[PDB]
C-alpha cells in the first residue's frame, strides 16, 4: 500500500492543569480518517474465496489494535470521535467493502476495545483526589486488571498467535475471548462503570433535589458516592451475580482488594479513637482538625447502612462512641495510641470487609470494641 | 493453513518499516537520545511516512516514556545548578533515583532479547510508565514551591488509594522529612538556623533599624506560627523554637560552654 506523507511528531501535553494525576501526558496520533499514512486497499479486490484468508488476515491486523484501542486501517474510529476530548464517546465504523461474515465477528470483538478505552479512561479520571481512596483503589485495581490480564492474554496469546499460528483465524479470537473470561472480567467492571457512573450523573442531575453526643447529621449527597456510597454497589452488584461463581469470586476478590483501606480507617477509629479521612469518606467528622467538645457529623450519604432502622443507628452511635471513649483517653494521656496490652481486650485487624457485612460479625465486632473502649475509659476514670 | 496471518497480511505493508526494526531504535527513543529511525528534535520525536498511523498510535504510548524522561532529566539538571534548599536535593535525589531504576529496566528489557514486538513491549514498559507520569506531575511545580508545602501535599497522595502512588509519595515524603528533621536537630541541638532559605518555620531576623543592632536586648530569632508543618503540634513547635533559643542565650550570652556542648 501506498505511503502518504502525514507531519507525525509525538509531543508532551502542555496543558496539565487540566488533566488528571495519571492521565495521559502525550498528544495523540494522527488519526486514519483525516491523516492516514497509507493508501488504503479495498478489501473487495481480495473477498474471492482464495483470497479470503487474505482478507481475514488484514482485519485481524486491525482488530488486534482495536482491542488495544487503536485504530486500524479498515475498522476506524467513527465520526466524531475526539482523541483530544476526554468527555466522547467511542464508536467504531467498519468498511463497507468486507466480507459479511467479518463485519459480524468484527462488531462482537470491537465491543470489548470500546471497553477497554472507557475503562482506560475511567481509572484515569478516577485518579484524582477528589473521588475518594474507595474509587482511586478501584481505578489501580482496574488498571492492574488491565496490565496484567487483559494485555498480557492478548500480548501472549493473540498477538503470538497472530504471528505464530497456522490455521489461526477471526472465529478463534473469539472463541479466545470467552475462553479465558476476559470479557466477563471486563464486562463485570464496565457494569460498574456504567452503574457508577449513572449513579454520578443521577447525583450531578440533583442539585436542587440519650447518649450525650453531639451528634448531627450530614445530609449533603456527594456528586461522586464515597466510602459506603461505593461499597453498596460491589455488594448490589454481587446480589445480581449470584450462582455465577467465578463472577461472585472475582466481585468478592475485588471487594475485598478495594475496601481494604477502608477498613483500616475503620479499624483504627473503633480501637484507637483515630479519625483521619483525609478524603472525608467517613461517617464522623468534626471540627478544628483545649475545645474538646465538638461536633460530631454523620455523612450519610457515605455510610454502610442506612441510619433508618433502629438497630443500625444503635449500631452507628455504638462505633461512634467507641471512639470517642478511646479519643478521650489517647487525649487524656497524652498518647498517640493506645497499645494492646492497656486491657484484656484485644481486637484483631478487619481483613475482610464482605465477611465482616454479612450480618452479626459487624455488630460483635463493634461490640468488642465498644466493650473494650470501655474497659480502658473505665479503669482511667477511676484510676486515673 | 500452512501460514500465519502475519505472513499473509504482509504483501500489503511491505512498503513500511517492519517492527524489527523498530525495535532496534527503540530503545534509543526510550532513553530520550536520538536515532537515525526516530530522530529526537528538542521536544518532540519525527515518526516517518514509513511508520503508519497504525503503529503509530502504539508508538506515542511506547514514546511517551522517553519524553517524560527527558522532562525529568531536565527538571534535575536545572536544579543541579541552582543554591537550593536540601528538601529540593531530596526530591531531586529521589527522581534521580527513579530515572536511574528506569534506565536499568529498560536496558534489561532490551538486552534480554525477549521483547519481540511492541505490543509486548508496550504492555511490559506500561507501569514505568505510569510510574513517571507520577513524579512528572509531581515535579510539575517545582519550582517557585517551599518544601514544607510539598511535605504537605505528599501526605495528601500518601494515603491515595492507588498503590504505586502511596508508595511514590511515601518515598517521596521519606526522602525529605529525614532532612526536615536533620533541621530540626540543628536548632535543637546547636541552635542552629543554616540553609533553609525560607523552608524552614524559625526564622532569623536582624533586620534592625537601632532597636538592638547589637542584639543586647533581643535575640534575632522570630518563628512563624503559620509555617508550622501539620505533623508538628503548635505547642510542640513552640517548645522546639524555645529551646534553641535557650541554647542561644545559654551559650552566647551566658557563655555556658561547657555545659552547653
Amino acid at each position: 500500500m501506498e505511503i502518504k506523507e502525514v507531519d507525525d511528531r509525538a509531543e508532551l501535553l502542555r496543558y496539565t492543569n487540566n488533566i488528571p494525576l495519571l492521565g495521559k501526558l502525550v498528544n495523540h496520533q494522527p488519526l486514519w480518517s483525516t491523516n492516514p499514512k497509507l493508501k488504503s486497499f479495498s478489501l473487495e479486490k481480495i473477498s474471492a474465496p482464495d483470497q479470503r484468508r487474505v482478507q481475514e488476515a488484514l482485519v485481524v491486523k486491525d482488530l488486534l489494535n482495536v482491542l488495544i484501542g487503536l485504530e486500524g486501517t479498515y475498522i476506524r474510529y467513527f465520526n466524531d470521535y475526539e482523541p483530544s476530548d476526554p468527555e466522547t464517546p467511542i464508536e467504531f465504523k467498519i468498511a463497507k467493502k468486507m466480507d459479511p461474515s467479518f463485519k459480524t465477528f468484527s462488531r462482537r470483538i470491537v465491543r470489548y476495545g470500546k471497553q477497554y478505552m472507557i475503562l482506560t479512561r475511567a481509572y484515569e479520571k478516577w485518579s484524582d483526589t477528589s473521588f475518594g481512596m474507595v474509587l482511586q483503589r478501584f481505578a489501580y485495581e482496574i488498571r492492574r486488571f488491565l496490565e496484567d490480564v487483559y494485555l498480557k492474554t492478548l500480548v501472549e496469546r493473540l498477538e503470538r498467535d497472530f504471528n505464530k499460528v497456522p490455521n489461526f483465524s477471526i472465529r478463534e479470537l473469539e472463541q479466545i475471548i470467552n475462553e479465558t473470561e476476559v470479557n466477563k472480567q471486563m464486562e463485570l467492571l464496565y457494569n460498574i462503570y456504567e452503574e457508577i457512573f449513572r449513579e454520578i450523573e443521577e447525583r450531578r442531575t440533583n442539585q436542587s433535589s440519650h447518649l450525650r453526643l453531639m451528634v448531627a447529621f450530614d445530609t449533603t449527597v456527594y456528586p461522586v458516592p464515597k466510602g459506603g456510597a461505593i461499597l453498596k454497589i460491589f455488594q448490589q452488584k454481587i446480589l445480581e451475580n449470584l450462582g455465577d461463581r467465578s463472577s461472585v469470586m472475582f466481585l468478592k476478590k475485588l471487594l475485598n482488594n478495594i475496601s481494604q483501606d477502608y477498613c483500616t480507617m475503620l479499624y483504627e477509629w473503633l480501637t484507637q479513637g483515630i479519625l483521619n479521612d483525609p478524603y472525608q469518606e467517613f461517617m464522623t467528622y468534626d471540627d478544628l482538625e483545649r475545645a474538646w467538645d465538638t461536633q460530631y457529623f454523620i455523612r450519610k450519604d457515605v455510610l454502610l447502612r442506612d441510619c433508618d432502622s433502629e438497630e443500625d443507628k444503635n449500631l452507628l452511635f455504638k462505633m461512634l462512641r467507641t471512639g470517642i471513649l478511646l479519643k478521650v483517653v489517647r487525649a487524656s494521656l497524652q498518647i498517640p495510641t493506645i497499645p494492646s496490652n492497656s486491657s484484656d481486650i484485644t481486637i484483631q485487624e478487619i481483613n475482610d470487609f464482605a465477611d465482616l457485612m454479612e450480618g452479626s460479625n459487624l455488630e460483635l465486632y463493634v461490640d468488642k470494641c465498644y466493650s473494650r473502649a470501655n474497659e480502658i475509659f473505665l479503669k482511667l476514670f477511676f484510676q486515673g | 493453513s500452512s501460514v500465519t496471518l502475519r505472513q499473509l497480511s504482509n504483501p500489503y505493508y511491505v512498503n513500511t518499516i517492519p517492527e524489527e526494526d523498530i525495535l532496534k531504535y527503540v530503545s534509543y527513543t526510550l532513553l530520550a537520545t536520538t536515532s537515525a529511525l526516530f530522530p529526537f528534535d528538542h521536544e518532540q520525536i519525527q515518526i516517518p511516512s514509513k511508520i503508519p498511523n497504525f503503529e503509530s498510535g502504539l508508538l506515542h504510548l511506547i514514546f511517551e516514556a522517553g519524553l517524560l524522561y527527558q522532562s525529568l532529566g531536565y527538571k534535575v539538571e536545572k536544579f543541579r545548578m541552582l543554591n537550593i534548599s536540601p528538601m529540593k536535593k531530596a526530591l531531586i535525589i529521589e527522581i534521580s533515583e527513579e530515572l536511574q531504576n528506569y534506565t536499568a529496566f529498560v536496558n534489561n528489557l532490551v538486552s534480554s532479547g525477549t521483547v519481540v514486538s511492541l505490543k509486548s513491549l508496550y504492555r511490559e514498559i506500561y507501569e514505568n510508565i505510569i510510574r513517571l507520569r507520577i513524579y512528572c506531575r509531581f515535579t510539575e511545580h517545582l519550582e517557585e514551591l517551599s518544601g514544607d508545602t510539598f511535605l504537605i501535599e505528599l501526605n495528601i497522595f500518601k494515603s491515595h488509594g492507588d498503590l504505586t502512588i502511596r508508595k511514590i509519595a511515601t518515598n517521596l515524603f521519606n526522602s525529605m522529612i529525614s532532612l526536615y528533621y536533620e533541621y530540626l536537630m540543628n536548632w535543637l541541638t546547636k541552635g542552629l538556623l543554616r540553609a533553609t532559605y525560607g523552608e524552614f518555620f524559625i526564622a532569623e531576623n536582624t533586620d534592625t533599624n537601632g532597636t538592638d543592632d547589637d542584639f543586647i536586648y533581643h535575640i534575632p530569632i522570630e518563628f512563624n506560627q503559620e509555617r508550622v508543618p501539620a505533623f508538628i503540634p503548635k505547642e510542640l513547635a513552640y517548645k522546639i523554637f524555645m529551646i534553641g533559643k535557650s541554647y542561644i542565650f545559654l551559650e552566647k550570652y551566658c557563655k555556658e560552654v561547657q555545659w552547653t556542648n
